[PDB]
């Protein structure tokens, strides 16, 4: 099925790889070559996750836990029942996420859109790749990755934080948190403003960009304007993921002590040492 | 039975088939390689009298 | 009975039969080597103590 | 769009490809069985 | 009872 | 024969194929919202939102920025398409919405949306020609005309913007093909 | 598409010949196999 | 049999095929490379009777 | 779109290349098998 | 029998036949080397 | 496309000859092998 | 043979090739440097009989 | 694109390029083997 | 028998045959050096 | 692609080379057999 | 020689220099991080005094 | 805009510069080897 | 015989042959030095006690 | 632009002459090698 | 035989030959300094007790 | 590029240089052998 | 753009600047070597 205006947009062309070969739709979905590789990796990864659940102690969704190998295996593939399965699933994940971003690029090219969406998603892929590839590689063992399990990965997050005694004191983490919180505030204001001009109280005329601009300017003192708020929301949301990648990659590979004692440089500035 | 190729585009049924078989084959090989009885890469040279067999606890 | 072949490309028929016979013959030999203790007696004859 | 003639032609290759694949698979299973039976 |  | 496209074949998810020049007929990335209202966008006070800067004396270029007027426009085939001779401004949120380009190869002036112009070196220096990656210098001659030269309807905005958007697929034959 | 009855009729002759040939060789193979290691 | 190339443009298959086989060869080598019996970079000189066997 | 004689020409190369690759891979397995059998 | 070869590219046949024989011959030799204890006896003849 | 009936008829002659040549060389090989190490 | 360069742009294939070979060469050197037996920057001066070897199977 | 003669001459360089590369690699492997063999 | 070379390219045929012979000869020599205890007896003859 | 006129001329060299190569191998095996016989 | 038709020297020269600059810097820091070739701290050691990695244990 | 003259001239500089660099680097390795050999 | 060279290029041929000879000669020398115990006897002849 | 039959006929004469010279030098080298250290 | 140099650049030829010789001669010297125990005997002659 | 009548002269000098180089090396080896013979 | 006259003139200032820098740098290295050799 198609939207009432959709058919004239369903042209050939805009692919990166494969040409006409996969240039077709399946229901709502665009396929393409990277659609085919997406489904391959998604399917292989998901079934290996189900296999991980089957050989683990429970089918309880919250408790399934496919763990990485012991650190002793270093950068090798471990035995599959001893964490090698987590490694194969990680390759499927990297393939699925990369295929998704390239399929987004093919869709955007077909619609004559800018490449903003694929690159914005690249921010999230960077954080995932930091957690399971880059940081474990810098530490010299794949066993530093997080386990695949809805709550067991939260146990990993807890323990990694307390490896540095007081992870709130990590300076890149403070920035990352500030971006996440500021993003959520900005999203609530942008949503509210557009809705409040487009859905005014009954019997009021539809609002305008001028009213939105005036109100916003009483909130922050300055006008952000229409393109400015979308630049800001993109800067905040993607910057949050980039600073997250920074805050975790410096924890271990570069800083090994507790995070509170990193702040010793501030106490010893020569003006007040 | 050849009317299948009138209902569906054969160019892409066949991609779906090859994809499905490839995924299925890889799943089965990784499952067997996870097992004890069929970890052929490390225990493949054992004869069947030496090959692992799983059992429950003896429940005395 | 020759009318059976009329719908067919003879190369597809020869491909199908050729595939079946390679399969059946290999299955039968793998099976028979298990039952008849041969080549195991051949091997033992020339093996080294 | 392919005719019922082309559909019948295509189906013949598809059947013999399937059969040839199923034969190779069955030989592989019998080798696997004689090496290490699962029942 | 550790083994059969 | 007036339907702009046909199915590539009869299967359910197949693409359409344009019957004519898709940039002009408006198919694929060259298509526009054909039902869109053929009236000007209006300000809160009811004046025309988008007008040539020449017709509103309160507007001016910001002191630190380049004045685009008189700069040459370089098209996708690196040929000179023309020179900028006027700016059109949005009066609700003060910005430049369009350049108006005097064509070198004819008598027309055509609109060029700001979102299709790149400045040399990302604008960090140079600032002395405009780069239009989307369409070739010949294709500028077919940019859709506005009915008037002092205002633009929401339909004309859609037609003009869609025309440049189509060039990223249709300006050269190679742009439609895969990179590998 | 496929074969006429005429080429089907001659194709059948080769098919029958090849089949009976294969059976004859196989019959000799079983006679040798039996006299070597009888299985009943 | 040649008509699959009327369905699939061969130049667009062959690039896909090479990628699949390159990844498959890399996967198989790494699976072997970190097995005990086939970690040839460190135990390749052993000879077949001395090579590990995954008995337990 | 490719013509049937172009497809036939490519098919001969594509079969020959595939089978040559499979032949080389079989020799590689023969060397690997001789050095350290997996069954 | 010869009309079985009609419609056929002879180089595909020699390619397929050639590859089959290589596969068959390699399988048969590796098997036979196992069963007949040769070149194992050859190796022991000249080993120190 | 491919071989005509004439080309097939010529091709078949060489094909059969090559196959018999192969069988003869193999027959010598088995006779020598049998004399060297009988297997039944 | 040369009609491969009529199917594909030679410029693209050269960039694809050199990229693959560079990454492959880097991976293999890293795998060796990361091993025990071939950590040549530290142990390259050891003779072939004193370089590490991974453990054998047990005697029983 | 490219002319079949221009393809012909390019291929000769790509072949001899690949050959010279294989040659250096083969010498490098024999040196490595003479220093610390892996089988 | 000659006309099987029809429609072939001689530089391909010689490329294929040349590569096969190089491969077969090297495979045969490394195999033969394993069985025949040579150059091992050469290296034994000149040693310290 | 070779014509059968070329194939005729080519085939005579190709046969001569093959037969000569087998002669040299035949000498090599005779020398090898008298040096270290393998049956 | 015609490869320079396919690639602009103004790009190639910087790309080649950038590759070599990175590769050289990588090799120096890899060596400097090693124990045997930590030459800033230990370069005055003789070749017999310089560190060597662990051998095979034989037991 | 390239020409075959510009290309041929530039090729000489790239070849000679590359080889001169490899010469200076070969001496650097000679010095490094004499100070602390890595094999 | 010379028809084998027709349509080739001398600089391509000499590059191929030249690279092959360099490779084969170097390999054969590295191998031979291993098997023949030379220069190992030469080095032992002049080594300082 | 590829080598003509006459250039090939000319080239082939030098190519053979070089090859024969190379084999001759190697023949002396192996004679000297054999008398220095026989390998069979 | 001289035609082999047609189409070459002589400054490339001397550049390649010159660089090859420098490489080969250095390799040959450091090898020969290893085998012949020279200048190691030279140093030991004039070295201080 | 270089014409035949340049190449004819280039060959004459290139041979002359090579012959000189081999002569100097022959004296070097004669001296080296008289100093520390290696067989 | 740039003339050869400027391009040649400019190269003269580059060489003298470079040489002056390398002369100072090599004096600085030899001072450092005298104070604390790194080999
Ligand atoms: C954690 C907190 C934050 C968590 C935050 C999570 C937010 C998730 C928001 C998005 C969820 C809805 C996605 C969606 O609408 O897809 C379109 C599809 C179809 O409707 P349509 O698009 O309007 O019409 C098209 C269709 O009618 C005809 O299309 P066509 O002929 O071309 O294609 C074939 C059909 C076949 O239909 C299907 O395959 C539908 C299968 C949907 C399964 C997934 C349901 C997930 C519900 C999640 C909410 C919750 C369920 C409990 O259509 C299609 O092919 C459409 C494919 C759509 C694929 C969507 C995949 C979304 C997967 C999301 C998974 C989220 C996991 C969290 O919709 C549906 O089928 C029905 C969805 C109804 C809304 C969910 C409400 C659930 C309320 C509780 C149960 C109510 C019971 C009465
Ligand atoms: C015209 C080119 C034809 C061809 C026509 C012939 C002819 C004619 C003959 C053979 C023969 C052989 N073919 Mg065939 N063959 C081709 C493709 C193949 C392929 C393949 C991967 O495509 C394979 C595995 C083979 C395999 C074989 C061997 C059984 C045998 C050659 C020795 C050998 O061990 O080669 C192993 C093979 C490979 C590793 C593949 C690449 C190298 C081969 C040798 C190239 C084939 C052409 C070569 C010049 C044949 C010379 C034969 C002499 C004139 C006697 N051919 C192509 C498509 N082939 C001969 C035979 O039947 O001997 C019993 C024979 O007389
Ligand atoms: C445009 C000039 C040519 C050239 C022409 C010559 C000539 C002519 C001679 C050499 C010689 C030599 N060349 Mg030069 N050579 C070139 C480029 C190089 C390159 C390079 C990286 O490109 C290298 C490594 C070499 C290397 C070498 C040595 C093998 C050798 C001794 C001098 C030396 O070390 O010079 C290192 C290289 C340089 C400093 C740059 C090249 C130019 C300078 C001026 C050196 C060579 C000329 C020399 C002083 C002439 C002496 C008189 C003659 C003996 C009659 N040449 C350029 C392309 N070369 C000599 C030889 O064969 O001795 C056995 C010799 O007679
Ligand atoms: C271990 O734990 C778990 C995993 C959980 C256990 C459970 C596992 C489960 C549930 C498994 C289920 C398996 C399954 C279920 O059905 C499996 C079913 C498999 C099937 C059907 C396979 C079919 C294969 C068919 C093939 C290969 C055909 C190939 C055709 C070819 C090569 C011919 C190509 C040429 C053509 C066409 C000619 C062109 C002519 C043209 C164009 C012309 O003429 O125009
Ligand atoms: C160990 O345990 C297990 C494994 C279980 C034990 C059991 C094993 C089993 C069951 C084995 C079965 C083996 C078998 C069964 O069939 C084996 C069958 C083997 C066969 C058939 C071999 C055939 C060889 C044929 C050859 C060499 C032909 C060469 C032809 C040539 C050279 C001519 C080429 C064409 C020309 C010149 C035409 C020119 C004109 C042209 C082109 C024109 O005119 O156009
Ligand atoms: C840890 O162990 C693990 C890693 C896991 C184990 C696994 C290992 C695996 C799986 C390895 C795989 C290896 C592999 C494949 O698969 C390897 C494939 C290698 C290949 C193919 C190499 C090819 C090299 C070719 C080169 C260098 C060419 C050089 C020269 C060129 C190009 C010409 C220059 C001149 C030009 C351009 C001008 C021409 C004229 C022109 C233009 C004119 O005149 O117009
Ligand atoms: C250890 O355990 C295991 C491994 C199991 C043990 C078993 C191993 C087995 C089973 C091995 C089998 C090997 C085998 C099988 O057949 C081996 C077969 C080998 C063959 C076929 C060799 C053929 C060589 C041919 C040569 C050298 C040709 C030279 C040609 C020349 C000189 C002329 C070139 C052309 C010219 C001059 C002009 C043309 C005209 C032109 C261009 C024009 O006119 O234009
Ligand atoms: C240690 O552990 C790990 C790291 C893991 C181990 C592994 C390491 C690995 C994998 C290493 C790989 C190395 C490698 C692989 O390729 C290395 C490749 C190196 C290369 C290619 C070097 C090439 C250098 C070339 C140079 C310097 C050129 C200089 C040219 C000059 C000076 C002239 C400039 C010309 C001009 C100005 C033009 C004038 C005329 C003009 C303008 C006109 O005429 O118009
Ligand atoms: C230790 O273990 C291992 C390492 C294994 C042991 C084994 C080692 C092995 C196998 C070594 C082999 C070495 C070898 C093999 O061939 C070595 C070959 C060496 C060669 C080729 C030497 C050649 C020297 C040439 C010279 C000096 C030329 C001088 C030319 C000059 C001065 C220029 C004159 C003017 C000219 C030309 C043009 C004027 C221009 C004109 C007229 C114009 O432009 O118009
Ligand atoms: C310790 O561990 C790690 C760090 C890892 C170890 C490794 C380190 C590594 C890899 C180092 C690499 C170093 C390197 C590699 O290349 C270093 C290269 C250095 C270089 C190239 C230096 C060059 C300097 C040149 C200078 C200063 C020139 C100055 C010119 C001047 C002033 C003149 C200006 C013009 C004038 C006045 C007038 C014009 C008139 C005009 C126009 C007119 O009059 O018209
Ligand atoms: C389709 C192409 C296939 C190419 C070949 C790829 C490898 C597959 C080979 C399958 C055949 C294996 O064949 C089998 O080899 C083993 C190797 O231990 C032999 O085993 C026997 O001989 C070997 C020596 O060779 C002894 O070390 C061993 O103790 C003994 O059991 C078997 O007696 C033989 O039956
Ligand atoms: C190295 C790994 C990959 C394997 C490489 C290939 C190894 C085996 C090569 C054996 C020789 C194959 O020989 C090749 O056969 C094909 C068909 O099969 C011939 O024929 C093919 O090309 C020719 C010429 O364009 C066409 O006329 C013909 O229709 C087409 O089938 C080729 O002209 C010949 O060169
Ligand atoms: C292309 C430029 C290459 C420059 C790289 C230089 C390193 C490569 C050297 C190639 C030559 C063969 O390698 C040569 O081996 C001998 C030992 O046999 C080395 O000899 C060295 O190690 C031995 C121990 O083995 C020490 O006792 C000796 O004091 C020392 O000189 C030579 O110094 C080295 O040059």
């Amino acid at each position: 099925a198609m939207l009432s205006f959709e058919k004239k947009y369903r042209v050939r062309g805009g692919t990166l790889i494969g040409g006409d070969l996969f240039d077709f739709w399946f229901g709502p979905f665009y396929v393409g070559f990277f659609g085919v590789t997406t489904i391959f990796f998604v399917t292989l990864g998901t079934l290996l996750c189900v296999w991980g659940a089957a050989m683990g102690p429970t089918w309880n969704l919250w408790q399934i836990n496919i763990a990485p190998p012991d650190l002793k295996y270093g950068l090798g593939l471990a035995p599959l029942r001893e964490g090698g399965l987590w490694q194969i699933i990680t390759l499927c994940a990297l393939g699925a996420f990369g295929s998704w971003a390239l399929r987004q690029a093919e869709i955007a090219r077909k619609l004559g859109m800018g490449m903003h969406i694929p690159w914005a998603y690249g921010g999230a892929i960077l954080a995932y790749t930091t957690l399971v590839v880059i940081r474990p590689f810098l530490l010299g063992a794949w066993g530093h990755g997080f386990p695949y399990g809805i709550f067991s990965h939260l146990d990993w997050v807890s323990n990694v934080g307390y490896q540095y005694l007081h992870f709130h004191y990590n300076p890149a983490h403070m920035i990352a948190v500030t971006f996440f919180f500021t993003n959520c505030l900005a999203l609530a204001m942008h949503g509210s403003l557009i809705l409040s001009v487009t859905n005014p109280p009954k019997g009021t005329p539809t609002g305008t960009s001028e009213q939105e601009n005036v109100f916003f300017r009483d909130l922050l003192g300055y006008s952000i304007g229409a393109i400015g708020i979308h630049r800001l929301g993109l800067f905040l949301a993607v910057g949050a993921a980039v600073w997250s990648a920074i805050c975790i990659v410096i924890s271990g590979p570069f800083w090994t002590q507790g995070w509170p004692e990193w702040w010793n440089w501030w106490l010893n500035l020569p003006i007040w040492k | 039975m050849h009317r299948i190729w009138l209902m569906y585009d054969p160019r892409r049924v066949m991609v779906a088939l090859v994809g499905f078989l490839a995924v299925l084959a890889l799943v089965i090989h990784f499952v067997l390689l996870s097992s004890q009885r069929y970890s052929w890469i490390e225990n493949g040279t054992l004869g069947a009298d030496q090959a692992p067999v799983g059992a429950s606890a003896p429940a005395a | 009975m020759h009318r059976i072949w009329m719908g067919t490309d003879p190369h597809i028929i020869m491909s199908a039969l050729g595939s079946f016979l390679v399969g059946a013959v290999l299955v039968m030999h793998i099976w028979a080597y298990g039952q008849f203790n041969w080549p195991a007696t051949l091997k033992a004859k020339y093996a080294t103590p | 769009g392919m005719t019922e003639e082309e559909a019948r032609r295509f189906h013949g290759y598809m059947v013999t490809g399937t059969l040839g694949y199923v034969v190779v698979a069955s030989v592989a299973h019998f080798l696997a069985w004689s090496w290490r039976p699962w029942f | 009872p550790t083994a059969w | 024969s007036d339907v702009k496209f046909v199915p590539a074949d009869n299967y359910n998810g197949s693409p359409i194929i344009p019957t004519g020049n898709p940039m002009i007929d408006g198919v694929g990335p060259a298509s526009w919202a054909e039902d869109r209202r053929d009236e000007p966008d209006l300000t809160y006070h009811g004046s025309h939102k988008i007008v040539p800067m020449r017709l509103d004396p309160t507007f001016s270029i910001a002191k630190g920025d380049p004045d685009p007027r008189g700069l040459p426009v370089i098209a996708a085939d690196k040929q000179v398409a023309g020179t900028v001779v006027e700016l059109w401004v949005n009066r609700s949120e003060p910005q430049v919405s369009y350049y108006e380009v005097q064509l070198a190869s004819g008598e027309r002036r055509v609109l060029l949306p700001t979102g299709y112009v790149q400045w040399p070196n990302f604008g960090l220096w140079g600032n002395d020609k405009l780069l239009v990656k989307s369409i070739t210098a010949a294709q500028f001659a077919n940019v859709p005309a506005t009915k008037r030269d002092d205002q633009i309807t929401l339909l004309e905005e859609d037609k003009i913007c869609a025309y440049y958007a189509g060039g990223h697929m249709y300006a050269f034959a190679e742009r439609s093909q895969p990179i590998i």
